[PDB]
């Protein structure tokens, strides 16, 4: 608990936060870069709806 | 404000089709009881989830396009009455009954 002391913080201008935002989308992207990839799935899709009966 | 066929008669034992066409045959379902002379109606048919409603009783039920169809079983001996429509609107206010058959 420092004492004696008066720090002025700021929370909009931090850069915690900016640090926090690029790490989550480097982050995510790098846990799908290594998986299937679904090129293949456009194609004309015939579709219908369900059970209106 | 939809259409009955107020009078068909069919051989016994045989199969029958009765019909009931209008427009909100889209928001809710069909129905349609039985009256014995001078007794109460009874569920000829309900619904439990989604399809299987006519399923196994005897009966079943068809539903085409504007008309649908109660495709009875094989045995028609002596369970005849008059028979009519319930239903609901698309809008689920009120409902409206129009008649029915008389079958012999
Ligand atoms: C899967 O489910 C969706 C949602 O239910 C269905 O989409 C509905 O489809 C029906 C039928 O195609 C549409 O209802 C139609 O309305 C026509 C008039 O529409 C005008 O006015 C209404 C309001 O009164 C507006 O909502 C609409 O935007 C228009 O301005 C009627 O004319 C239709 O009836 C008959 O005539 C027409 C014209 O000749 C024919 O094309 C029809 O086949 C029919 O013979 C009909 O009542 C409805 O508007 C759509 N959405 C809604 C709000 O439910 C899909 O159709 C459905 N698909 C399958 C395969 O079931």
């Amino acid at each position: 608990h420092l004492e004696n002391v008066t720090e002025e913080f700021n929370m909009w201008k931090n850069n915690m936060v900016e640090q926090m935002h690029t790490d989550i989308i480097s982050l995510w992207d790098q846990s799908l870069k290594p998986c299937v990839k679904l090129t293949p799935l456009c194609v004309t899709l015939q579709c219908t709806n369900v059970t209106n009966n | 404000e939809l259409t009955q066929p107020p009078s068909v008669s069919v051989s016994p034992g045989q199969t029958a089709r009765i019909t009931c066409s209008g427009a909100p045959l889209t928001s809710r379902f069909t129905y349609w009881y039985r009256q014995k002379p001078g007794q109460a109606p009874v569920l000829i048919i309900s619904r439990s989830s989604q399809r299987s409603s006519g399923w196994s009783g005897r009966f079943s039920a068809s539903w085409s396009g504007t008309t649908v169809t109660l495709t009875i079983r094989g045995v028609q001996a002596d369970d005849e009455a008059d028979y009519y429509c319930q239903s609901s609107d698309t809008s689920d206010s009120y409902k409206m009954f129009g008649g029915g058959t008389k079958l012999t």
